């Protein structure tokens, strides 16, 4: 374009759009200017002042990280001049700071510790008394060692752009200017672990990490998050084959670098209640630990005796794709096709046969250009913590319009609150609600429908109401024509694989024709009790957790997690991603579609495929989007489904839209794993006992 | 802090002790299951505590460059006293 | 002089690897991601190969991590992607390839952060 | 390119030579070893070993592979001909400490995580 | 030591102990970590 | 001299450890203190260097003046936490003397 | 010589002298020499064409102006990245002047290297030991075989794809009476570290962006 | 129950390819009608990039049939899934 102009760096041009700063300028060439205060995905604040460098016949120095360039400037990122006002300046942020460093989580992964060894001294000249701080509780999952701050403000920063929680800030003036809350009140959000990561320093650090490892010991397995379907790019910290800790991992269409506190701190919930052994019930009517050979031949014992309708699977919301076709290949050969999941999404008009009915079409990336949302009976700050942060920040940028429709629950940023009954949809339709005109208007809007409210009876008339007011906003030559409105936004990591497999989303088809035989594969949410089932029904429960489905099994066939396997999962907006293995399942558990493969070699029904390899072939032919891995599709043919989805007219209930995760309370514990965990527990009962109830030593 | 789990075998300052069934514990029948016996936990409980009268107090451990590196810590807090990280000594601050 | 040679380059016999641990193993193609612990970038610069992890157990004597893994701690650098996946075909191991994930470059102003009318104005510093 | 330079053949035909001269050294050598390395096993199991090595490289057609692996193979022979090696050196060729491992799925299921 | 007395701790022995290798007294190592994975317990309850 | 263990679990002798012979986890203890939960020495891979007392912070791992430990079997050199804390208490009265002796040099 | 105490003072004497000769070295032998630097502390490189190792080293062996009549050393590099993965480098010493050269050339797994024993018959353990830990073959050597590694080993240990520990062991069986491999099992996994750093430490050494 | 009852149909498609243009017409025009000619019969369209274009039908007992669909015409399309039925 003609917008770029050129500086030099160094006396190498490089040419950059108007409004770049000068550190912005030197990373084109290369080179990373130190830092401490400035985050690329924060507000510039300028302070830490270790930015500054040196630009040629200037005679004073500039902080890089808020100085837009000038053209025909040259950067002098290594004069000498350039390098003594960093000596200064780290001179100066380790003046009070403590000596900790052996006793500090951050010791060995420091910006402080090795920005100090690249651009500062050697030796000190501080020949005084250093300043020490008392240190404040801000809530059972950060620990606070504040005279380890050294003042760069990011924290504060982040919690009010990202998190929009204001509880943050500076009180108190010069040398004595103090990061905190002021008052006894405990940082917590969704998002509230996210200030470890970005806090430079031994200031802020992971509780549930605190003194367990170093950083140079543990390997890095990159895998991706279960805790929900914003399918999170995460990392797994091991050492000596023990999970350590969960890191974020950056990917700028998905959760940039951020993660929730559930992805977090949940790990500690693989530790507990693990299902190790196969077991079997004896003569008694107890669980008994049992070998492979005698459990899987009780289990392939009854499957031969069934047929058809008698065999019926249910899948978890953490199962993945290689367990969901191979449990399926195996109920096919016994003439079932009752493959349940215990999510419900509407069968009615078109359903799952095409993806577009059931995916989050306008992508993620994509709420960065919507300028109007529409939010129907969800709660997004709950059920996709990382997807909300993504409405906050163009909320925040952009100036996105955002309205609701369901309870008034608290999003973090203001938005207008159409009501709560499902009546309203009816009327934007028609052009009565006022509303109606700033979607026609809108030149890319965006409606969000979230499957909490799907899961009510009504369910598959809001899907087609809702459906049929993205359908007028397309038709009107208002929207760009390639731009996608409707959306459903889902919270259980294994539901849009499995309806790309083609399993019947709920339990109503187990209700409908009760079975003899019934697999749980992972299936703890409670829907299909023995009250629902014939008298001697054959319960097999596949889990890697004992909680809900595991007591009321017949045969449990212990199976993995997903920090032990190289599964597939599909998240909400339709991407595919797979996990790769961090640690091996404990004890005897085995990889969940090894389970069902063997189940069908002691059954006779062999499947035709033992590697890893053959049985992610197979899941090409059933579906080929399954294997391109960190690649969004897209779904076509809205105009089809919308026509089917009229075909049936159904009644709005008259119950109000209530989306079932309200308070914060409600979002730590709402899986097998995360219900193990006793961070989730200790964070429960933070938020709902009291702040000050939760207090422990923090010496060091 | 020596006490014995029900099966007879001390437990450690670090809470270790073969359970009921676990066979490794044969390796001790007819030799000793090695247990130092000062437990450090319950040493620096007993350590009194060391009123001063200013706002930050430093320790080093003692003996100067024979201790551990020289900490600075906070005495504002009346609720609780102030604990080395290095030493575990406590201070507090007198009559305020 | 020379001769002309047109078969895909394979010396997986004569390196000396067990057939085990050609066949079975599944490398990786990537580059690590940064430690958001830090700022620093200059580990993610080169492109490295890495196998699947295999099973680690409790020593029954001391506690320590045993393995029958010989790969478990094999890393190589290369400088480009091509070079990862050259290595890895002439070698014979079955590899899949991560594409690098570059940061987008952003927009920055401080002057955004006293804004009179938009809601990028900060209410504190 | 393609153009690369050669060790010993250059082409199939003159490597095949080799490889076929090779394997009547080592068949003529089995009786030998079997003798000198005072070996329990029969020299027919010897010869059966010597053949077993030579088809796990059938496939290779690249010239300079075969040569290679000729090279390897004659390194080795001069080993067991000199009696550099020893008696525990040429009964490594047969395993016979390792415990039967399957290769079925349920076998490899039933004992541990591996492919 | 007599002239020059060691700096009493009382931690310290007091019993010096001489090499107790091959004697009923010998050191034997074992583990000092506590169990890493807790197992499910299956319920008590028998109710099908 | 109180009597609490001056090791705090940082990991530098682990880290320096030439022949990889130690072996730490370390723990928040019951009072909250940075503590090693598993210190061990396989005395059969270490080489003796010194390098580990060299970048100890705390003065908490030291090489003794004992060179008459020979033993019988191999279990007998793979040192737990009890086993290098009864060793402190043991020939503590002599250590801290060449300590004493040798600080100023370091 | 500067009194800065802790810098390793420059020589530009030496650095003249040695950036003279590579220029000699190559107006000499065109035909072969493809680079030639001289580093900060005064070491000449001369890199050639794998075809013209005995050319080049015959003509510093015996050039009256070259005389670099010792083989110091003999050894090979493995860089898995470059495609000629194996750079093979010589370390010759000048008596008569004083003087040491370095002459580094390259090749794969495939492609053999002349044997310079003809030129310096100190090559011919250096030359089996290249052979032995890296897999690279010399022609027309006189006797090339294992010298380091034991009889029967497979494979070459200093590749950079060889694993640590190996992946066989050895230990005495009872029941065969005799030293026996097997696949190697470590009752403690060699422990890796990531101890890199993230933040550039040399900028002089800074590559320019893809 | 009963035998070779078709149990299920599955298109796979590209989006933006030359020889798949016939099977997008097909589901633009015909799809609605076929799916409520056979209201419990899972049709199954999967769209990828680069894919060449398919169709997949699932018999009884997990039988499974593949045909081809590239460079089809709507009507050649239209034949296929009329063939598939009722057999
Ligand atoms: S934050 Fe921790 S690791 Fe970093 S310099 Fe301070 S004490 Fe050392
Ligand atoms: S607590 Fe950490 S992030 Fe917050 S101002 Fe202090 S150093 Fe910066
Ligand atoms: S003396 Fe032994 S334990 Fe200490 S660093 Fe050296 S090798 Fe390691
Ligand atoms: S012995 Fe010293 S260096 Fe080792 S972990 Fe303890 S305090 Fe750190
Ligand atoms: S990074 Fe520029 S002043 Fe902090
Ligand atoms: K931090
Ligand atoms: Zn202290």
């Amino acid at each position: 374009a003609s917008n770029l102009i050129e500086v030099f760096v160094d006396g190498q041009s490089v040419m950059v759009e108007p409004g770049t700063t000068v550190l912005q300028a030197c990373e084109k060439v290369g080179m990373q200017i130190p830092r401490f205060c400035y985050h690329e995905r924060l507000s510039v604040a300028g302070n830490c002042r270790m930015c500054l460098v040196e630009i040629e016949k200037a005679p004073k120095v500039v902080a890089a990280c808020a100085m837009p360039v000038m053209k025909g400037w040259n950067i002098l990122t290594n004069s000498e001049k350039t390098k003594k006002a960093r000596e200064g300046v780290m001179e100066f942020l380790l003046a009070n700071h403590p000596l900790d460093c052996p006793i500090c989580d951050q010791g060995g992964e420091c910006d402080l510790q090795d920005q100090s060894m690249m651009f500062g001294s050697d030796r000190s000249r501080f020949l005084e008394g250093k300043r020490a701080v008392e240190d404040k509780n801000i809530g059972p999952l950060v620990k606070t060692i504040m005279t380890r701050c050294i003042q760069c403000t990011r924290c504060i920063r982040f919690a009010s752009e990202i998190a929009g929680v204001d509880d943050l800030g500076t009180t108190g003036r010069g040398n004595d200017m103090q990061v905190g809350t002021y008052i006894e009140k405990m940082f917590m959000s969704e998002l509230s672990g996210n200030i470890i990561d970005i806090c430079p320093v031994g200031a802020l650090t992971s509780k549930p990490y605190a003194f367990t490892a170093r950083p140079w010991e543990t390997r890095k397995t990159e895998s991706i998050d279960v805790m929900d379907a914003v399918g999170s790019n995460i990392v797994v910290s091991t050492r000596t084959g023990e999970v350590m800790r969960i890191l974020p991992r950056m990917h700028e269409d998905i959760n940039e670098e951020w993660i929730s506190d559930k992805t977090r701190f949940a790990y500690d919930g693989l530790k507990r209640q693990r299902l190790t052994e196969p077991m079997v019930r004896n003569e008694k009517g107890l669980l008994t630990h049992t070998t492979w050979e005698d459990a899987l031949s009780r289990v392939a014992g009854m499957l031969q005796s069934f047929q058809g309708n008698d065999v019926a699977a249910i899948a978890g919301g953490l199962v993945d794709a290689e367990a969901l076709i191979a449990l399926k290949d195996l109920l096919n050969r016994v003439d079932s096709d009752t493959l349940c999941t215990e999510e419900v999404f509407p069968t009615a008009g078109a359903g799952t046969d095409l993806r577009s009915n059931y995916l989050l079409n306008t992508t993620i990336a994509g709420v960065e250009e919507a300028d109007v949302v529409l939010l129907v009976g969800t709660n997004p700050r709950f059920e996709a913590p990382l997807f909300n942060a993504r409405i906050r920040k163009s909320w925040l940028h952009n100036d996105l319009k955002v309205a609701l429709i369901g309870s008034p629950v608290d999003l973090t940023y203001r938005y207008d609150h159409l009501g709560d009954s499902p009546k309203i949809l009816q009327d934007i339709a028609s052009g009565s609600h006022p509303f109606s005109q700033v979607l026609q208007e809108a030149k890319k809007p965006m409606v969000i429908l979230g499957s909490s409210a799907l899961q009510r009876n009504d369910g598959a008339a809001i899907l087609a109401a809702v459906s049929n007011i993205a359908q007028k906003i397309r038709t009107s030559s208002g929207v760009t024509g390639d731009w996608k409105v409707m959306n459903i936004l889902h919270r259980i990591a294994s539901q849009v694989a499995a309806l790309d497999l083609g399993y019947k989303p709920g339990v109503e088809a187990i209700q409908k024709n009760p079975p003899k035989m019934l697999f749980l594969l992972g299936a703890d949410g409670g829907c299909i009790t023995r009250q629902d089932l014939p008298k001697d029904c054959f319960i097999v429960y596949q889990g890697h957790h004992g909680d809900v489905g595991a007591p009321i099994a017949d045969v449990i066939l212990p199976g993995a997690a997903y920090t032990e396997k190289s599964a597939t999962y599909v998240n909400t907006e339709g991407r595919a991603q797979q996990t790769k293995v961090a640690v091996t399942p404990p004890g005897l558990a085995r990889e969940d579609w090894k389970i069902i493969r063997a189940l069908s070699e002691i059954a006779g029904m062999t499947l035709p495929y033992d590697t890893l390899d053959q049985v992610r072939n197979r899941l090409e032919e059933v579906s080929p989007n399954l294997v391109r891995y960190d690649d969004v599709e897209g779904a076509n043919y809205f105009q089809q489904a919308s026509e089917l989805s009229k075909l049936v007219n159904q009644q709005l209930l008259a119950d109000p839209l209530v989306p079932p995760q309200l308070t914060i309370k409600d979002f730590y514990m709402t899986d097998s794993i995360s219900r193990a965990s006793q961070t989730m527990a200790k964070c429960v009962k933070a938020v709902t006992e009291g702040a000050h109830a939760v207090e422990e030593p923090s010496i060091c | 802090g020596v006490r014995t789990s029900p099966t007879g075998e001390k437990v450690t300052h670090t809470g270790q002790v073969y359970d009921d069934g676990d066979y490794r514990k044969v390796r001790f029948v007819g030799r000793q299951k090695e247990v130092n016996e000062n437990f450090a936990i319950d040493l620096i409980a007993e350590q009194p505590v060391s009123q001063v009268g200013s706002r930050v107090i430093s320790c080093d451990g003692g003996g100067g460059a024979l201790g551990h590196p020289r900490v600075y810590i906070n005495l504002d807090k009346e609720t609780k006293t102030g604990t080395c990280g290095y030493c575990g000594l406590q201070f507090r601050q007198q009559h305020h | 002089q020379l001769i002309t040679v047109d078969e895909k380059l394979d010396i997986t016999t004569i390196t000396g690897v067990p057939e085990e641990h050609i066949k079975t193993r599944k490398a990786r193609i990537f580059v690590p991601a940064r430690n958001n612990m830090q700022s620093g970038v200059n580990n993610t610069k080169k492109w490295k190969m890495e196998f699947d992890t295999r099973e680690r157990w409790e020593n029954p004597l001391m506690g320590w991590a045993s393995t029958a893994d010989p790969l478990s701690n094999l890393v190589l650098t290369f400088s480009t992607k091509e070079d990862a996946v050259a290595f890895a075909e002439k070698n014979g191991w079955s590899y899949d390839v991560e594409e690098r994930k570059v940061p987008k470059p952003k927009s920055k102003s401080y002057g955004a952060n006293f804004s009179w009318n938009k809601r990028t104005r900060v209410s504190t510093k | 390119s393609t153009s690369v330079k050669p060790i010993f053949s250059r082409d199939m035909n003159e490597a095949k030579r080799r490889v076929r001269e090779l394997y009547r050294a080592w068949y003529r050598e089995v009786p030998n070893t079997v003798h000198l390395f005072q070996l329990d096993i029969s020299v027919k199991q010897g010869r059966d070993k010597v053949r077993e090595m030579f088809k796990k490289n059938a496939h290779i057609t690249d010239p300079r592979v075969v040569d290679l692996l000729v090279i390897k193979g004659k390194m080795e022979l001069e080993e067991t001909i000199k009696v550099w090696k020893q008696r525990t050196h040429v009964m490594r060729f047969f395993h016979e400490t390792e415990a039967p491992r399957p290769k079925d799925f349920l076998s490899k299921f039933y004992v541990g995580h591996d492919p | 030591p007599t002239v020059k007395p060691p700096t009493a701790r009382k931690f310290i022995w007091t019993n010096h102990k001489f090499n107790l290798s091959g004697t009923p007294q010998q050191y034997v190592p074992y583990s000092t970590t506590r169990k890493k994975i807790q197992e499910w317990v299956p319920p008590s309850t028998p109710y099908k | 001299p109180s009597g609490e263990e001056r090791c705090i679990a940082c990991k530098l002798c682990e880290a320096v450890c030439p022949a990889q012979a130690i072996t730490i986890e370390a723990e928040p203890r019951a009072d909250g203190s940075r503590r090693t939960t598993r210190y061990d020495i396989d005395m059969t891979k270490c080489i003796y260097c010194g390098f580990c007392q060299e970048a100890c912070p705390v003065d908490a791992i030291v090489e003794g003046p004992n060179f008459e430990f020979s033993t019988e079997t191999h279990e007998e050199l793979l040192y737990n936490k009890e086993k290098l804390l009864n060793n402190g208490d043991k020939w503590e009265a002599e250590i801290a003397a060449n300590i004493q002796a040798d600080y100023l040099y370091r | 010589a500067d009194t800065r105490p802790t810098v390793r003072p420059r020589n530009d004497v030496a650095h003249k002298q040695l950036s003279a000769f590579g220029e000699y070295v190559a107006e000499i032998l065109p035909k072969y020499v493809q680079q030639v630097q001289v580093s900060c502390f005064n070491e000449l490189e001369i890199c050639i064409h794998p075809d013209g190792v005995i050319p080049v080293l015959t003509f510093l062996r015996d050039h009256s102006n070259a005389q670099f009549k010792s083989l110091a050393d003999l050894t090979a590099v493995d860089i898995p990245t470059r495609q000629n993965r194996f750079e093979i480098v010589y370390n010759l010493l000048s008596l008569r002047f004083n003087s040491r050269i370095r002459v580094k050339t390259y090749t794969d797994e495939l492609t053999p290297i002349e044997s310079s024993v003809p030129v310096y018959k100190a090559a011919n353990w250096y030359e089996r030991e290249i052979w032995d830990m890296f897999g690279v073959f010399f022609a027309n050597h006189p006797d090339l075989r294992r010298i380091l590694t034991d009889y029967g080993f497979e494979g070459h240990p200093f590749r950079k794809d060889f694993p640590l520990s190996g992946y066989v062991e050895l230990r005495y069986d009872d029941e065969v009476k005799r030293v026996v491999a097997e696949p190697v099992e470590l009752a403690q996994e060699f422990r890796k570290f990531d101890l890199n750093s993230p933040w550039e430490a040399f900028p002089a050494y800074r590559q320019p962006p893809e | 129950r009963g035998k070779l009852g078709l149990r299920e149909i599955r298109i796979h498609l590209c989006q933006r390819s030359p020889g798949s243009q016939g099977v997008r017409d097909f589901i633009e025009k015909r799809y609605v009608e076929l799916k409520k000619a056979n209201p419990d019969l899972p049709i199954l369209i999967r769209e990828c990039s680069d894919v060449q274009p398919k169709l997949w039908a699932r018999y009884a007992f997990g039988q499974e049939k593949n045909v081809s669909l590239n460079n089809f015409s709507a009507d050649q399309v239209t034949r296929a899934l009329e063939n598939v039925l009722s057999s």
